[PDB]
């Protein structure tokens, strides 16, 4: 599926750089543009959530305890928490993939970058299979540089 | 007018943190009413954290809805370049009041669970947490109303000094 590759590819990317602190050179899917400027949206939006709310971020992370990889389905399960209410925008969105990107630095702190692949897949098949038809109304990733854009 | 941009994204920033505060209020009275377990306490920290991602990520669309609303304004001739910038810089201030006011609840609500942890036991010290954080949480609510306010109050008046400067 082009979405679900295209959403992994860029959660993927994101929640790498944040870890390990290197980008990745590799060159991407068959999206290539829309991909690459919705990592720069990331980057910007993605790195501010995390500083602005690094309180309330590292308040969360010890209190879920992400330990090994059977830890990772919790982010998951309070993705499902947050759009309990119905609501879907991208601001959630974003946010949530900060997290991700929150809990992918602490997992290669505690030697567990085996689970940062794993984490970026769970959060993009909750993303995807929960909220396939919203994206595709949204148009993809290119709505989500456009609503990111000043 | 273009001050309603301002308005409106103070008055949304405003209601995602009270119903951030009334949704970890009722999550802890929930708990408080409740036997807890291992996994049952697991499950509220999950809550938790979603509501807390729920309310930054509510706040951080709000504002980003009402700087497109204000580009707008800009692109259809209703409002000049200053007067966009005054727009614009406004919209942060409420961002960064919205935001503290987010990680101060978040922040409360790891001392409350402390307390649900440690003293809990007895109905009476249950009733003291309650109200203990009911009291701690409408008072980051309040702290947030009242600086949103000034910040469009901050907006008025800077939009009155450039109406004040003519043409020099």
């Amino acid at each position: 599926d082009e979405l679900y590759r295209q959403s992994l590819e860029i959660i993927s990317r994101y929640l790498r750089e944040q870890a390990t602190g290197a980008k990745d050179t590799k060159p991407m899917g068959r999206s290539g543009a829309t991909s690459r400027k919705a990592l720069e949206t990331l980057r910007r939006v993605g790195d501010g959530v995390q500083r602005n709310h690094e309180t309330a971020f590292q308040g969360m992370l010890r209190k879920l305890d992400i330990k090994n990889e059977d830890d990772v389905k919790s982010l998951s399960r309070v993705m499902i928490h947050v759009f309990s209410d119905g609501v879907t925008n991208w601001g959630r969105i974003v946010t949530l993939i900060s997290f991700g990107a929150f809990v992918a630095k602490h997992l290669k702190t505690i030697n567990q970058e085996s689970c940062i692949e794993p984490l970026a897949e769970s959060i993009t098949d909750v993303l995807v299979r929960t909220k396939r038809d919203w994206l595709v109304k949204q148009r993809g990733w290119d709505g989500f540089v456009e609503f990111f854009h000043v | 007018d273009a001050k309603k941009v301002a308005k409106k994204a103070a008055i949304q920033a405003a209601r995602r943190i009270t119903e951030l505060a009334q949704v970890l209020v009722e999550l802890l009275k929930e708990a408080l009413k409740l036997d807890l377990t291992q996994e049952m306490r697991k499950k509220l920290i999950e809550r938790y954290a979603a509501a807390i991602i729920r309310a930054i990520g509510d706040i951080n669309n709000a504002i980003y809805q009402a700087k497109q609303e204000a580009e707008k304004l800009k692109k259809a001739g209703l409002v000049d370049s200053d007067q966009l910038d005054a727009l614009l810089r406004a919209l942060d201030e409420l961002q960064k009041v919205a935001s503290k006011a987010a990680n101060q609840l978040g922040r409360l609500f790891e001392e409350a669970l402390k307390r649900l942890d440690k003293d809990n036991g007895g109905e009476e010290e249950k009733d003291r947490t309650a109200k203990w954080f009911e009291f701690e949480a409408r008072a980051i609510e309040i702290a947030l109303r009242l600086a949103a306010i000034g910040d469009v109050f901050d907006l008025e008046k800077e939009w009155r000094k450039l109406k004040s400067r003519g043409k020099l």
